[PDB]
């Protein structure tokens, strides 16, 4: 019934309007058969990283 | 081809363009060049004859 | 549903307005990776950013699951695409300047028009018109959201190389150009897929959470590992169907 | 040529013209079937320049994103069998007309909430990361039910707090002349959220004086009212002003005290309006009130209480 309480009542409506993993790691094994799949298509990645993006 | 901080407001994103020319060499460096030459050099899609 | 209004099913993909008038799904597929290396090259010599590109990009897409490629050249839409996303994305370049851009692209033998000339303010027609039926086919709903922005946030989070991020990213360029995730799948899912083809390529190897879930799980709350393999191996098919079908035609020499 | 997303505007029915916008001209129209009325806003490309305005482009994208019960509200989009329509819901006031009507007469507890509606719209589109760059009294609706409605968003635009690094390069040569605040006159490109604010200081006092209180008819012309008005534009009252290129190319007058209360006291009387008026049209931006602040402030807390217009609109 306050002013004080009826402003930040009012304030309040205005405002109600508005390290989790480790570093990755290589694997040599074991293989899927997806990844053997892709790299017999584009190749050896690392023969291929420093091309994809800026130095 | 190079990653974009996407908190980065629209009109505050880089460029597309390479900072050299497009050239007609195939050698690996030329074939990744940019991401037109990826696509048209390395996998031969063109939307020209 | 309105979301499922500019997401497809295959159902949809395969009876498309392009498939309605006699177009091959492999030569419709072809007219749209021209379309996106047109738009691709016109933004890089306007230096736009790839966000417009990708905006450019997406709205084609969208623009042939309503009209078809018969009755609307790419090559004439895609500068129109361009100049509107360029607003969209706060890049915005005149007018004048596409319509150079694009005539280089399509015509490197001709002499650029004259500003003047009655064939020249005919391309400016073309072009106004055009923007105005690629935003009327849209409904107007010119705000996209691109695999690149989830790709970027999630390597972050993953603490992944710079080669990591630059591949994740790459392939999400690359799925723009080379498919049509973009009407399939939502742009976290897409990324995903990115992400777990950058690893599986790279052999970069993403462990579980300090809480037991797996990176994708922090990115979209419906991907599975199952729907993973199941999208890099659609992706990996779409890569091996382009020309030069994936052989390493560089020289190993000079230049 | 197929179109499915993107009705003919022939379900409307145009009633009378309402007023030139931002790029077009506007329409009271009805729908043939339901009555339901609207607002018709026809993109004008007469200027094929630069094919669809930007202008409206931008418009578009944050009325699908803002949503507020003091922003007005956009339907859809249609077109002619072409031009294009923005179709809003209509309003049947809208704040400049009322106060050009002699026959409107506003009791002190309505300026409150007429004030309160106003800066709680500009809350909301700032919070929102939206500058609507035009505020003044014509782009103000004011519903059947008394209910204000922030409007013309063709001028808005995104912004941000970017990034203890780089700054912003805005457009400049924004906001209706009248309602344009010092920064922007002094060529300011990194403005925010307290440019609106300005213009609602503006607004404000018209609630009381009827008329637009410094109309300028250039730059400089409008540069030297805020002077004469809001005090000479100094270092000691506004820091780093000097930074500004064209500070010293423009010669401001340097004698003038501060007259906002001064001059608005015999039109306002109330000592909490003229305060919250005072702080609105502070020159620093830095400095002036933002609409969090100006909300909490006691003229809007204090008796008399905000009461609703349906009384006082009905005649
Ligand atoms: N829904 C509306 N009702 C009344 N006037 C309007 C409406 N929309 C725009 N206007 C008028 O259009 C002009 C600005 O676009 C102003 O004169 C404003 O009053
Ligand atoms: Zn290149
Ligand atoms: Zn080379």
């Amino acid at each position: 019934e306050d002013r004080n309480v009826l402003r930040m009542k009012e304030r309040e409506r205005r405002n109600q309007e508005i390290p989790l993993f480790a570093e990755p790691y290589k694997v040599t094994s074991k293989e899927d058969k997806l990844s053997s799949r892709i790299q017999s298509m584009l190749g050896n990645y690392d023969e291929m990283k420093d091309f994809i993006g800026d130095r | 081809m190079e990653p974009v901080d996407p908190r980065l407001e629209p009109w505050k994103h880089p460029g597309s363009q390479p900072k050299t020319a497009c050239t007609n060499c195939y050698c690996k460096k030329c074939c990744f060049h940019c991401q037109v030459c990826f696509i048209t050099k390395a996998l031969g899609i063109s939307y020209g004859r | 549903n309105n979301n499922k209004r500019w997401y497809f099913t295959r159902e949809q993909l395969e009876n498309s307005p392009s498939r309605r008038f006699g177009v091959d799904p492999d030569k419709e597929l072809s007219y749209r990776q021209q379309a996106a290396n047109l738009l691709q090259d016109m933004g890089q010599r306007l230096n736009v950013s790839q966000l417009t590109i990708n905006t450019a990009i997406v709205y084609m897409h969208r623009f042939y699951m309503i009209q078809s490629f018969t009755q609307f050249p790419g090559n004439s839409v895609a500068p129109a695409a361009l100049f509107l996303a360029a607003k969209v994305e706060e890049q915005p370049k005149k007018l004048e300047h596409v319509i150079k851009v694009a005539h280089t692209c399509l015509h490197p033998q001709e002499s650029l028009p004259d500003t003047r000339s009655e064939a020249y303010l005919q391309q400016v027609q073309d072009l106004v018109i055009l923007e105005s039926i690629i935003l009327q086919t849209l409904g107007f709903e010119l705000t996209i959201d691109h695999p690149h922005t989830h790709v970027v946030k999630c390597t972050q989070l993953v603490r992944a190389s710079k080669d990591l991020a630059q591949t994740s990213y790459f392939m999400a360029t690359n799925s723009l150009h080379l498919t049509t995730f973009s009407l399939q799948y939502t742009p976290p899912v897409v990324a995903c897929v990115c992400i777990h083809l950058a690893c599986k390529w790279s052999n970069w190897e993403i462990p579980v959470s300090t809480d037991g879930k797996h990176w994708w799980e922090y990115v979209d709350a419906t991907v599975t590992l199952e729907l993973l393999d199941e999208l890099t191996h659609e992706f990996l098919q779409i890569l091996e169907k382009t020309p030069n079908r994936l052989k390493r035609i560089w020289n190993w020499r000079a230049c | 040529v197929e179109c499915p997303f993107c009705d003919e505007v022939s379900k409307y029915e145009k009633l009378a013209k309402i007023g030139q916008g931002t790029f077009g001209e506007v329409f009271k129209a009805r729908h043939r079937k339901t009555g339901q009325k609207v607002a018709l806003k026809k993109v004008l490309m007469e200027n094929e320049k630069e094919g669809f305005p930007i202008t409206a482009l931008r418009e578009i994208k944050i009325l699908q994103l803002l949503k507020h019960e003091n922003v007005v509200n956009l339907i859809e989009i249609c077109r002619t069998k072409g031009s294009i329509y923005l179709v809003f819901d209509f309003c049947e006031h809208d704040l400049a007309g009322l106060l050009s009507n002699v026959l409107v007469k506003f009791t002190l507890s309505e300026i409150k909430r007429v004030m309160q509606m106003l800066l709680n719209g500009l809350y909301y589109i700032h919070r929102n990361k939206i500058l609507h760059r035009d505020m003044k009294a014509a782009n103000v609706l004011i519903t059947r039910d008394g209910v204000l409605k922030l409007a013309d968003f063709g001028l808005a635009r995104a912004f941000s707090l970017a990034k203890n690094s780089q700054p912003n390069r805005y457009t400049n040569r924004v906001v209706t002349l009248w309602y344009r605040p010092p920064e922007l006159l002094l060529g300011e490109r990194d403005y925010g959220p307290p440019i609106d604010l300005w213009g609602a200081g503006c607004i404000m006092a018209e609630m009381w004086t009827r008329s637009p209180i410094m109309q300028g008819n250039t730059e400089q012309h409008q540069l030297a009212l805020i002077s004469q008005l809001c005090g000479s534009i100094t270092p000691e009252v506004w820091p780093n002003v000097d930074n500004y290129e064209l500070y010293e190319k423009l010669e401001l007058v340097k004698g003038q005290k501060r007259k906002v209360k001064d001059r608005l006291k015999a039109y306002v009387r109330d000592p909490y309006a003229l305060d919250l008026i005072d702080k609105l049209l502070v020159l620093d931006p830095a400095q002036r009130i933002d609409s969090d602040d100006a909300l909490n402030h006691d003229f809007f807390w204090s008796d008399p209480m905000p009461s609703d217009l349906k009384g006082m609109l009905s005649t």
